[PDB]
């Protein structure tokens, strides 16, 4: 996260770190939405172009955590996959369109002050928030700066969500309903973005009507960190909720 | 999914975290 | 960089 600040202690309890098995590093972030199920990007599994892709028993989750290196005793939880689940019409090819993926544990976690699950939006939750100026929040222990370095802790930063035509020209690449862009301006005075290492955490909206958090986005792409000019793309949660859906009921 | 998003070192203690007026303040519909 | 992990969960 770029220019963004350290995390509250609880903050963000449906934070997930995902953690290589071997060498042991940073994969992705993903969050918590039941006690069995994860929901991430699919990128952060399946990545051709970078020879990325990773099998239930390359990856570990880790729940609960604030620091990045530490093992934090008696405070996060570590649990193995059971079994990962990719969009079908995941497009890694050209855009990213679809970036999602659940994985299942193979034990359900159990819930503490620092462990918890966000909701997923309904419609119309998603069809109240998800405007332009609106402001979501993003966190992860990914980059501080495009080119560098590291977090200590998790960080946070709040971001605006932006038109769809700013959206568009903000870059050569195709941008579908499956996604949405936040970030600041370059006229606006403030700045921040996700980052390397970020891939796959929440985007989350605090609802006024209900004062209960939500997932809106998933860090999908960006083209750099905080550049000018530039945005963070975000998988739309509420777009592909059927296929979650679908998943959970079949194999939940 | 009863409980879902409702942290219980925040909104389960009716505390605020220190930003999250700044997404209030952004969300005009429906005040 | 990391903080070794207990044995446990890598086996
Ligand atoms: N090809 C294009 N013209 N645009 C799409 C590039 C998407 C890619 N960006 S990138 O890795 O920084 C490479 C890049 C940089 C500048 C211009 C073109 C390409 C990217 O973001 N990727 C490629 C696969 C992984 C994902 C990623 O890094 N996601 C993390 C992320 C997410 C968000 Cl929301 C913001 C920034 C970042 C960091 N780039
Ligand atoms: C991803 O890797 C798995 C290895 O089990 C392989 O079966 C699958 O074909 C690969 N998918 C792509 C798109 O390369
Ligand atoms: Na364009
Ligand atoms: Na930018």
């Amino acid at each position: 996260i770029v220019e963004g600040s350290d995390a509250e202690i609880g903050m963000s309890p449906w934070q997930v770190m995902l953690f290589r098995k071997s060498p042991q590093e940073l994969l992705c972030g993903a969050s918590l939405i039941s006690d069995r199920w994860v929901l991430t990007a699919a990128h952060c599994l399946l990545y051709p172009p970078w020879d990325k892709n990773f099998t239930e028993n390359d990856l570990l989750v880790r729940i609960g955590k604030h620091s990045r290196t530490r093992y934090e005793r008696n405070i996060e939880k570590i649990s193995m996959l059971e079994k990962i689940y990719i969009h079908p019409r995941y497009n890694w090819r050209e855009n990213l369109d679809r970036d999602i993926a659940l994985m299942k544990l193979k034990k359900p976690v159990a819930f503490s002050d620092y462990i918890h699950p966000v909701c997923l939006p309904d419609r119309e939750t998603a069809a109240s928030l998800l405007q332009a100026g609106y402001k979501g929040r993003v966190t992860g222990w990914g980059n501080l700066k495009e080119t560098w370095g590291q977090p200590s802790v998790l960080q946070v930063v709040n971001l605006p969500i932006v038109e769809r035509p700013v959206c568009k020209d903000s870059t050569r690449i195709r941008i579908t309903d499956n996604m949405f862009c936040a970030g600041y301006k370059p006229d606006e005075g403030k700045r921040g973005d996700a980052c390397e290492g970020d891939s796959g955490g929440p985007f989350v909206m605090k609802s006024p009507f209900n004062n209960r958090w939500y997932q809106m986005g998933i860090v999908s792409w960006g083209e750099g960190c905080d550049r000018d000019g530039k945005y963070g793309f975000y998988t739309h949660v509420f777009r592909l909720k059927k296929w979650i859906q679908k998943v959970i009921d079949q194999f939940g | 999914e009863a409980d879902c998003g409702l942290r219980p070192l925040f909104e389960k203690k009716s505390l605020e975290d220190k930003t999250e007026r700044e997404l209030l303040e952004s969300y005009i519909d429906g005040r | 960089d990391f903080e070794e992990i207990p044995e446990e969960y890598l086996q």
